[PDB]
């Protein structure tokens, strides 16, 4: 499980929040709707291992 | 990369970083110029004039 | 399609007499039948479904029996009530058809 | 919990026309099926077709089919019966009727009908 | 944005009771969770089940689980709390509610209120 | 099927005062409580969800907070429509059970 919410430094250079070109958020939000098709609806996946 | 300070890059289905490492069958640009408030409505499923 | 047979086409009988209508099935249709009357000028009215059972709101002397090709309709008393052309429609199968009528007169 | 239907039209033979029925009173409106039953003056029902609203599924008639065009909207639901150059034997009266799902295919309500005259 | 309630009714013991909540001014009201709550008389509310329009899908409280049945008319908007047997218990005041989707299943919206007493 | 204890059951405070009721929880909740307004014979109205936030058109004046079994709403200045009964309700898991209420008088 990686919980990381570090900024992605994409680039060489550093990525320490600017979120400029190659620096960006690694966590990105679903924002399901009901409106979104069966593909896009959400579904609650449980793993048995 | 080098256009311009603050390019609003955004790719669906693809990321930004990945687009070098792949092979694309048909290619094309679709250049034209809008208001700032009207960027947002160039996406899939958006609502705008 | 399923044909029906409807006997007689026009009966005369008093205010107070006992009638039966009959219906005929060209095709066993089980107890898929439904006894309707129509005032002339006015939409007609269900009154037996599944061949015995009474549209609520339906006075009571109505009754309905039978199944696969013979069907009756008996009514123990008559009133000007009951003086309309009644009709046998069967549901068993699709292609629905319904019985050429009963005349019932004064 | 009765069907209205529209008032009674008149036109020549070969003319295009469209009569209309809206259910009222009852709920789930769509999903009953709404159907048009054709008596010809002084003659036995003759069922005409079936629409479902929800869906705008038809089973017309073998002597109907392919010559009566029955559609539905559920939005306002209303079913219309849509007759394309009306001949001389389409001088009758049509009622709406709506009938419940399952088994019970009779027809429980009747509309009043309209005097169609060609 | 308003749920609307049937208007406070008066019914004596062992008669079905049927309470309508209607919404308007948000639209896919379909796609909203509709529930009702109980206020007895000087008491706490009581939540007592909620339904989903669109697939008619029902949860219950424990306590009022088979006692109420809650349905949905989606066609018309509308969310019903049926009551059968009417008894001294079930005199309170009803307030049909609203559910926001996702995490947040407090009710944002509340109707006016529908007093029942038996 | 969470238990929920709202405290005091009344409470009795001059115009202007700061306000506190505590909410109590049988099983712990991750700050999945609501705030109600209800005045009398009115509706309840959404004043705070999960226990920070508050809904619009609620005054800066109503605030929350807390989190687990414990949580805490306070008026930091009292206001005549302020005076009526509150609610809590936790949304954690389902079977949503209410507070018994506050009664709020000057």
């Amino acid at each position: 499980r990686d919980i990381s919410t570090e900024i992605y430094q994409a680039g060489n250079k550093p990525c320490n929040g600017v979120a400029g070109f190659n620096c960006y958020f690694p966590l990105r939000s679903y924002s399901f709707r009901p409106t979104y098709g069966v593909g896009h609806q959400p579904y609650r996946v449980v793993v048995l291992s | 990369y080098n256009l311009a300070p603050f390019f609003t890059f955004k790719c669906y289905g693809v990321s930004p970083t990945k687009l070098n490492d792949l092979c694309f069958t048909n290619v094309y640009a679709d250049s034209f110029v809008i208001r700032g408030d009207e960027v947002r409505q160039i996406a899939p499923g958006q609502t705008g004039n | 399609d399923i044909q029906m047979t409807q006997s007689p086409s026009t009966l005369s009988a008093s205010v107070g007499d006992r009638v039966t209508i009959t219906c005929r099935a060209s095709q066993s249709i089980s107890s898929w039948l439904a006894w309707y009357q129509q005032k002339p000028g006015k939409a007609p009215k269900l009154l037996i479904y599944k061949a015995s059972s009474l549209e609520s709101g339906v006075p009571s002397r109505f009754s309905g029996s039978g199944s696969g090709t013979e069907f009756t309709l008996t009514i123990t008393s008559l009133q000007p009530d009951d003086f309309a052309t009644y009709y046998c429609q069967q549901y068993d199968s699709f292609s629905w058809t319904f019985g050429q009528g009963t005349k019932l007169e004064i | 919990v009765q069907l209205v239907q529209s008032g009674a039209e008149v036109k020549k033979p070969g003319e295009s026309l469209k009569i209309s029925c809206k259910g009222s009173g009852y709920s789930f409106t769509s999903y009953y099926w709404i159907g048009w039953v054709r008596q010809m003056p002084g003659k036995g029902l003759e069922w005409m077709g079936i629409v479902y609203p929800d869906d705008s599924d038809t089973r017309y008639s073998p002597s109907f089919q392919g010559q009566v065009t029955i559609s539905a909207d559920k939005s306002i639901s209303t079913a219309y019966l849509q007759w394309s150059s009306l001949k001389a034997s389409d001088t009758a009266m049509y009622y709406c009727v709506r009938h419940p799902g399952g088994g019970d295919w009779y027809f429980d309500l009747w509309g009043r009908g309209t005097l169609v005259t060609v």
